[PDB]
């Protein structure tokens, strides 16, 4: 669909079509790659050196 | 060059780095289209599709999950991939049947979010294409 | 019915000519599904019979055409 | 062939037009122009 | 509001009102020469 | 007093009425009627810009602004099946084309003498294709002024003569028919749409009207 | 008469050429519903009827050119 | 007389084919509409009654090109 | 009298014949209007003016046919 | 008879016509076809049949103008 | 005289259908420039003369047939 | 027996021509031919073989166009 | 003397048709000119000059037409 | 006698007409070249020799129909 | 004598309408050499002699039209 105007950037459409291989991947194909990739624990903080600290956004 | 080589790669493992292929399908936004010798140099983008990769051997299949189909004028076809679809392993018709179902309600949640959740619904379609 | 006669044969010649929009409409219909199918495989199946459809109408106009040419003839 | 007070008299009114745009309205539009310019300041 | 800041009205606008005169003089002509009536 | 003269003064007694007899509020706005010519006189003045601006736009700007007011108003009330709109003859527009061409030269031989000449050789066309480039301009410069008349006036008596030639069917279909109803409204309603397509198309083709005079200040003016 | 009556059949034969615009139009407006669905599956409900009421416009067009023939016939 | 009203019999028959190109006219018309809806479906709405007022100018120069016919045939 | 009203008919009929690219000129600028808009959403604005001044240019060259038409009736 | 049979003569003339649209249309698909699986080459198969079918209806048209002919000449 | 005027006239109206083109040309030409304004909005200042320039000489095609026409006329 | 044979001549005339539309229909197919082999220059031995067929199937229009031209003739 | 005039007129009037492919070849050219210098910005200093003579001689063939309408006219 | 020549004349000149279709689909079997060889300046050994192949064989379509006009003058 | 002298006059216009084919020809070779100049900038050396072959083949086409039409004439 679309993915510009609608969602974000092709980077989040490519992301999240990846998340769906990963999550509907069959059950022998499940490992400890796929969790590590479905693991996600950044916090975007984005420093007020001006102004506009995100106060560690989760990922 | 003789033949066509394809670098087909995913992060968590490269699949081909240049092998020899006798006809590669590259299903993008605009259709699939198939290159095996010389061709001329493209770029493309890597719509959801079974990039099946032709061989002497077999005519072994991937769905890919998204990339670009790009060409280099000396009968180089990089294909950048982030998850392919082993053989026919990787299907497994419940679990996606069951996200697709579950989180189609939230395919209306908040604009991006909405998105893309419509988005992998499409893309689970696709690979239910690839089920069989 | 000298000059009517030939004034019917003239007028069923020209009347011929409605054939050459329903062989255009038969053929880029056929052309422009075969452009899909070849793009897109699996949305031939229900872009075959929106192009029956269309060449038949095109057809039907064909023998609206072959109708009016046959009856200045008989 | 009848042209007399049509052609002259239709210069006449590009004239008279002229007058009363360029030397009342181009003025006018100006003049609020100007006006709201100082008005800021 | 009508307060009159001038403008060209005549000193660039001559090329056009001359070209108009020079008309008039024939299109006058253009109607005897031929009167049918 | 021709039919002619009589329509040019209603003409300009329409014009002081939207503009001039207002003059009241003593700001931009207070009256919609002010809204709408500044809105068309913004639309020419900033299009005054796009095709002749550099130099002298500004200098220019009325003739196209009056020309334009002139065919906009003699274009408005030309619907009403009565409407001998002017005297049907219509042979003024094609003066009105001819005049501007015959001035717009006058300004280029003043301004350029013998280099307006060398108008008609843009770029390249060496001189092999001189001779035939230098044909085509010239004639094309007689041929669109000539043109631009005819096509307005034309247009103005062809839709007059529909509204009359489809006024007369409308007449026999309401007095054949006897008690059925679709007869004479399906007839009405056509003349209801050819009527908004004569009302249509006199405004933009002095639309059209302001910008070609205005395309050809620019080659009289600037030489390319 | 006998001139009359050739001419309308005449008239009737060569106004029955618009026709070709009907099939012609019906051949691009159908070419053009194949190339959108084809594009994309999701189009097409809102794609089809517009392009059927087209479909309709155009033989009607055609349907006014079989009419006017049809006076120049009897 | 007979060869006058043979005349304008075949004059409004070849008139009539006016509606030939108000046919193909509306066709594009809706063929770009299609293909505007199919690539872009946001700006559907913003183009389909531009759509509808080319469909009407296009059938006016079709039906006049008719009403031309039928000037012929009765006068 | 009478061959030379036929013979103005038939080219009053023949001069017709003209609206004919009027018609398909004003659809394709219109058609052209409608995929520009359609990639570019905000480019109509400085678009549509333009189509319009190309449909008015197109419908006065149908109108001129007319025209020439008309000369042949009246 | 005599003017009858020329009119006959000069009507089959004009009628065939129609195997220009045959031959145009039958071309257009034939490219439509080549295109399609210069794109793809895996789909000739599965437009192969249909193209044939489309090849067929679209000279369809070229044989009724055929036979409208006939029934001028003979 | 009666036919030569009658010829004068048919000749007029055969003249006339040389302009369909001219409409046709300056249509496709709009077209053009609303495409490429799509596509470059940047370089529309730069591209419109052009277009003005190409409408200018189809009219001047469109009104040769004019030329032809009318003093085929008077 | 002037007429008839004068008429024939005529229609033999006429019969020429579908030659515009066999003429752009090899036109079409070597085009897209071309085009094909160049953007894909691994399908010339496949499209080949067909290009050369539907070449073959186009001019069987125009051949048979000037069949009947030259019957009508002798 | 009366019908060689009239037949004078009437090849004139179809002979100026030449105008007509004429205005649509300029417009091709056109057309392509702005798609390409829409795409290109950078090849129009280049790709003018032979633009400009290609519609310029392509002018000259419906001029040639005209000529040839001339001749007949004189 | 003067109406069979008259014929002649007639259907040599509306048979003249056949070499619009000739030359038009000669001049875009080239055009069509151009854009291949442009989008491939490696292909033009493999694209130049068919393509001449289609010229001349549009051209020999044309010429026939040229011989028919030819016969109906001069035969 | 005199209608023999008017056929000539006539088919020599209906020979000019020739002309058509070879300016619509010529003007899409300059297209296409314009769209492909446009997209590289290099491949115009290498196409330009070629390209104006192909041009002097559809004006050799033209010409061929007109040279009939001239010995119809004279």
């Amino acid at each position: 669909s679309a993915w510009r105007k609608a969602g974000i950037s092709y980077a989040a459409y490519l992301n999240v079509a990846a998340q769906a291989i990963r999550s509907s991947l069959k059950t022998e194909l499940q490992t400890a790659s796929v969790l590590n990739r479905s693991q996600t624990d950044a916090f975007y903080t984005q420093y007020k050196n001006g102004t506009a600290a995100s106060e560690p956004t989760p990922i | 060059s003789s033949g066509l080589k394809l670098q087909f790669a995913l992060p968590h493992e490269t699949l081909y780095s240049g092998s020899e292929v006798t006809q590669v399908n590259l299903p993008a936004k605009s259709g699939r289209i198939g290159v095996l010798a010389n061709h001329v140099p493209t770029v493309e983008q890597l719509l959801p599709g079974v990039v099946e990769v032709m061989e002497g051997s077999n005519s072994k299949k991937f769905f890919i999950s998204g990339g670009f189909a790009t060409v280099q004028p000396d009968s180089q076809l990089c294909v950048t991939a982030i998850e392919a679809f082993p053989l026919e392993s990787f299907s497994q018709e419940n679990i996606k049947n069951l996200l697709a179902e579950a989180k189609k309600n939230v395919s209306s949640s908040d604009a991006r979010e909405a998105a893309e959740a419509a988005i992998q619904v499409e893309v689970l379609e696709n690979l239910q294409s690839v089920l069989k | 019915m000298q000059l009517v006669l030939a004034a019917k044969y003239i007028g069923a010649g020209i009347s011929t000519i409605g054939l050459l929009g329903a062989g255009i409409g038969i053929a880029i219909v056929f052309a422009a599904l075969i452009n899909g199918v070849s793009r897109n495989p699996s949305i031939k199946d229900t872009v075959f019979p929106m192009a029956i459809l269309g060449f038949a109408l095109s057809e039907a106009t064909g023998l609206f055409c072959l109708m009016v040419s046959f009856l200045l003839l008989f | 062939f009848y042209f007399m007070n049509q052609l002259t008299y239709g210069f006449l009114l590009m004239i008279t037009l002229l007058i009363l745009f360029s030397q009342f309205f181009l003025p006018m539009i100006l003049r609020l122009y100007v006006s709201r310019l100082f008005i800021s300041k | 509001m009508l307060k009159r800041f001038p403008t060209p009205i005549l000193k660039v606008y001559w090329p056009f009102f001359v070209a108009g005169a020079a008309v008039y003089y024939g299109m006058s002509k253009a109607a005897d020469l031929s009167s049918n009536t | 007093l021709t039919t002619f003269s009589l329509y040019t003064i209603i003409v300009l007694l329409v014009i002081t009425s939207l503009y001039t007899l207002t003059n009241n509020n003593n700001k931009i706005i207070g009256s919609r009627w002010l809204i709408s010519q500044e809105a068309i006189y913004d639309t020419i003045m900033n299009m005054t810009k796009g095709q002749i601006g550099g130099k002298n736009w500004g200098l220019y700007f009325p003739m196209i602004f009056t020309l334009f007011m002139f065919i906009f108003i003699a274009n408005l009330i030309s619907m009403i099946p009565y409407s001998f709109a002017l005297s049907a003859h219509l042979v003024f527009i094609i003066s009105l084309s001819i005049v501007i061409w015959l001035g717009n030269t006058i300004l280029g031989l003043y301004k350029h003498g013998w280099v307006f000449f060398s108008l008609f050789v843009p770029a390249g066309t060496p001189l092999p294709l001189v001779p035939l480039l230098v044909i085509i301009e010239t004639l094309s410069y007689f041929a669109r002024a000539i043109s631009l008349g005819l096509r307005l006036g034309s247009n103005i008596l062809a839709g007059h003569l529909l509204m009359v030639i489809l006024a007369g069917l409308t007449f026999n279909f309401m007095l054949i028919n006897l008690f059925t109803l679709v007869f004479g409204f399906v007839p009405l309603a056509m003349i209801l749409a050819i009527m908004m397509l004569e009302f249509a198309i006199g405004i933009i083709q002095g639309y059209v009207w302001a910008i070609l005079t205005a395309s050809y200040l620019k080659d009289a003016v600037y030489l390319h």
